[PDB]
RNA sequence: CUCUUAAGGUAGCCAAAUGCCUCGUCAUCUAAUUAGUGACGCGCAUGAAUGGAUUAACGAGAUUCCCACUGUCCCUAUCUA
RNA sequence: GAAUUUGGACAAACUUGGUCAUUUAGAGGAACUAAAAGUCGUAACAAGGUUUCCGUAGGUGAACCUGCGGAAGGAUCAUUA
RNA sequence: AGGGGAUCGAAGAUGAUCAGAUACCGUCGUAGUCUUAACCAUAAACUAUGCCGACUAGGGAUCGGGUGGUGUUUUUUUAAUGACCCACUCGGCACCUUACGAGAAAUCAAAGUCUUUGGGUUCUGGGGGGAGUAUGGUCGCAAGGCUGAAACUUAAAGGAAUUG
RNA sequence: GCGGUAAUUCCAGCUCCAAUAGCGUAUAUUAAAGUUGUUGCAGUUAAAAAGCUCGUAGUUGAACUUUGGGCCCGGUUGGCCGGUCCGAUUUUUUUUUCCAACGGGGCCUUUCCUUCUGGCUAACCUUGAGUCCUUGUGGCUCUUGGCGAACCAGGACUUUUACUUUGAAAAAAUUAGAGUGUUCAAAGCAGGCGUAUUGCUCGAAUAUAUUAGCAUGGAAUAAUAGAAUAGGACG
RNA sequence: UAUCUGGUUGAUCCUGCCAGUAGUCAUAUGCUUGUCUCAAAGAUUAAGCCAUGCAUGUCUAAGUAUAAGCAAUUUAUACAGUGAAACUGCGAAUGGCUCAUUAAAUCAGUUAUCGUUUAUUUGAUAGUUCCUUUACUACAUGGUAUAACUGUGGUAAUUCUAGAGCUAAUACAUGCUUAAAAUCUCGACCCUUUGGAAGAGAUGUAUUUAUUAGAUAAAAAAUCAAUGUCUUCGGACUCUUUGAUGAUUCAUAAUAACUUUUCGAAUCGCAUGGCCUUGUGCUGGCGAUGGUUCAUUCAAAUUUCUGCCCUAUCAACUUUCGAUGGUAGGAUAGUGGCCUACCAUGGUUUCAACGGGUAACGGGGAAUAAGGGUUCGAUUCCGGAGAGGGAGCCUGAGAAACGGCUACCACAUCCAAGGAAGGCAGCAGGCGCGCAAAUUACCCAAUCCUAAUUCAGGGAGGUAGUGACAAUAAAUAACGAUACAGGGCCC
């Protein structure tokens, strides 16, 4: 696919951490629900940037082990 | 969102717990109850241990004439008269209340039905 | 209610290293317990620095258990100076 | 292959101990509840016959009493209106 | 834990009082009451009424600022000013006295508004009891605090008002 | 709540009530229940403000920046058939006779829609030859110069979301609901004409597809970021 | 398909329950029980335990049958049609039963596999194998080995099975074939150099590496060292052109070499009349059993994205190597910590990690909704997972298998005491369990499935039995009548 999010962890050489930031409804009214799933970047080259900052990504080939999707552009600066 | 409170709850757990259309059970004692306050009677009830839990419950032969069962050996099948968490009751502390038998009853009929 | 001497055992605590009867009664540990321990109290005769009740740790202190270990023993036998 | 067998990786299961989660036995002990009342004493209500309740701290046959300091959810006995 | 230690005053004594007095009435008196370094974190800890902003209606009275200043004296030979002080304002205070509107009432300047959303949020309640008890974990020296059940058991307990 | 000799509640007869091939009784649940409450609760005494302020997470947070005027094509509800505004119909007559309102696209105004290379159409600037007829701007054959974004595709760049609009795609039965006399019904997906030696004939619909994804049209409400020692911004 | 009612008081208003009152997907039980059509059914209890009988096997040409001692008919002779049973080949990985676990990518919706296997239906193909250089175990066909069968035997007994003798094959081995040229590397010799040269060697496909080609957004030239094509011999190349997709090292094409070496047609059936030269040769005409490499759907596998009921008396979680990642490698059908090693500290969490609970299979959908919601889920259909617990495997295209083995733990059966067997959560049926759920029946007819060209098999499925088990209907009376009327109706 292709999604977005600010970088979480820097530190892990080749492996962003990235945050990318859901907002769920409901029944009850729904305003009020801040959800936030973390994935994993990438990751077989180099070039980019750190902590906070949001970066393309787009689902790679099973990478290595459940970190499946890699950095393509970086989108925020 | 938020927010999950009280009144039922899920746990359960109690003395037929099978909420049984009775529970089957041999017949401990045949001990006739002692009326509550206004009301004033000798309530004949029975107390039996369930074959199931094995537990045992007391509960009247409620009829009306029929203290006919009252074998110490017989099996009743007992079941309670939702109070529920409570008893009727003129009749104290009994909690579920005759049911059936030996296992057949209307309570009393067969042959014929008597009465009560 | 009483007769009564200063006062008439208070917290607390036990068959206890004080309890006569006592091998106390009920449990509990046993195949089995005049041992242990846990309880209970008109305790012969427990009790407040005569110190009362607790109490970590300490113990060549008294007891009873379990595990391991084992000639203690069943059942004795052989070897060395 | 069969025998047979060297090392492995899986890995049952055996033992012994650990750790969870779910039940459960017990001398006895101490509540409660059905409790309407039996018996002692009157705490609360009428400033309930010592106004009452709030902590907190002692002391008690039971209800309680008392000490500091609150509140009226009050005494209206009324220095003010 | 030390300092002191007037007063009163748990415990405790005795004096009356009672059928019964371990009280209530005397009177001694321990602690405590004060104090410093450290704990405790409860109260009818009250206004039994959360915090923020709105809007909805009148008058009076006591705190800072505006003006007319008038009222009597400072400043003095006098004015003025000055000091209080009077009158009209506003600010914000603590409170009082009466409509719409609210409520079960009582009452309420909110306890008001919205059919029965509606401005944003923190919090607590769900019949009585069993109970703020059982257990657990934490806090503490202790007393205790904080967290906190279920079994069972009852049909009423409870507010306000109205009359005996 | 009944029952303490004269029982409207027990017992039993008579009768009568209710539902009936079916009624109890147990036991859950759902409703009633606005007694668990977003709609939509309560909290001064009735259950319920924490003693007091601090303050993290969370939930929320003043108003300002594009309007307002003008032009052009539109069919669907409409006042009778109708491409239709001074009328072609719904009127009292021995002429004067009212047009609605709804929504949509495009373009003008100090107003780039991302795009340079340039790639088509059918639309316009408008005329080289012409025109129809009801009073020529009621109609369009026509190709000379010559519209922007439809629009394909390499190649150069893009600030990030909520929301809301049709849309696609993936299941049948389930349910909503068209169709048809299964004797009616529950169902079923059959069926229906006749003209009966190889005849004809319709079906088997639509609907809901709800969170996330994809694709879309929108720029109100709400975030986000940008030029401050200029390390702005073009060509 | 928007309703409330009765109980705290002397009477009264308010909160608040309690209790009636209705529908079940809630089963049970009590009585009662006429017909109709529709039929749920041992899951809740105990994925507790099972007597016995059943449940899966299949073949038209089909690879396999024989001269009177495999033989049921009867003449096709040098194996006839006929068959038993055996090898073959398929199948048993469907189905049907069950939800115990399970807080998960389970499942739902959406994703892709530039991240891989796929028997089988299907669409598609392949002249190069010995060549050692004509007298190549031969292509007019190449060894064998074996079941069944025969006799010879053993054991209580099982689908027991020895040893002896026979024979088959689309079985195991085996391993012949055919065209023509094309540029390639050898370079004998030419006895010229601005080079020329024969014949003799290599080839197909798969497999292993390792190399190059894969074009391209604009448009034009000098330069080596090597090396082609035409030439008017000075020079010139204007002679080509290559997909597909967003994204490639792709697919498919070569250059070197390479392997206990893949692949190519030994089988069989109709069908004996045509070409011309007399057994011949072509001819093999039609269909079918095949084998190679492509996608084709049947599928599998992993896979993004978002959703997972109570609980804080569960706040810190994950490292003895794996928990995050990086290399590199080992495995895999194949991604990847999947596993190894080496190296680095990482990854989650109050936006609820982790842990605990589930009388938890998920989703279809079910029940009572004015709306908003509560509540339910293992009967059907999808997807999952398991056949006593638990591992490990052979088989294969496909299984971690139930109606297959192997061991352990667990039950538990027949024994000549030696030893041998087993898995009803498939139908029936039993015990047990409990509040709680039927028959040891009939059948292939339908629907379909499995085996090869038939019509074989199938407690999949369908019929019956049981069963007011929830549902649709709906008789238990219909007439007027005669008179008695007690009288009511306009007085």
């Amino acid at each position: 696919k292709i999604l977005t999010g600010t970088v979480v962890s820097t530190k892990m050489h080749r492996t962003i951490v990235i945050r990318r930031a859901y907002l769920h409804y409901i029944p009850k009214y729904n305003r009020y629900e801040k959800r936030h799933k973390n994935v994993p970047v990438h990751v077989s080259p180099a070039f980019r940037v750190q902590v906070g900052d949001i970066v393309t990504v787009g689902q790679c080939r099973p990478i290595s082990k459940t970190v499946r999707f890699n950095v393509v552009k970086v989108s925020a600066a | 969102n938020n927010y999950k409170k009280r009144l039922l709850g899920t746990a359960f757990k109690s003395s037929p717990f099978g909420g049984s259309s009775h529970a089957k059970g041999i017949v401990l004692e045949k001990l006739g109850i002692e009326s509550k306050q206004p009301n004033s009677a000798i309530r004949k009830c029975v107390r039996v241990q369930l074959i199931k839990n094995g537990k045992k419950v007391t509960a009247f032969v409620p009829n009306d004439g029929c203290l006919n069962f009252v074998d110490e050996n017989d099996e009743v099948l007992l079941a309670g008269f939702g109070r529920k968490g409570k008893a009727k009751g003129d009749i104290p502390g009994v909690r579920f209340k005759v049911v059936k038998v030996s296992g057949v009853s209307l309570l009393a009929l067969w042959k014929e039905k008597k009465e009560k």
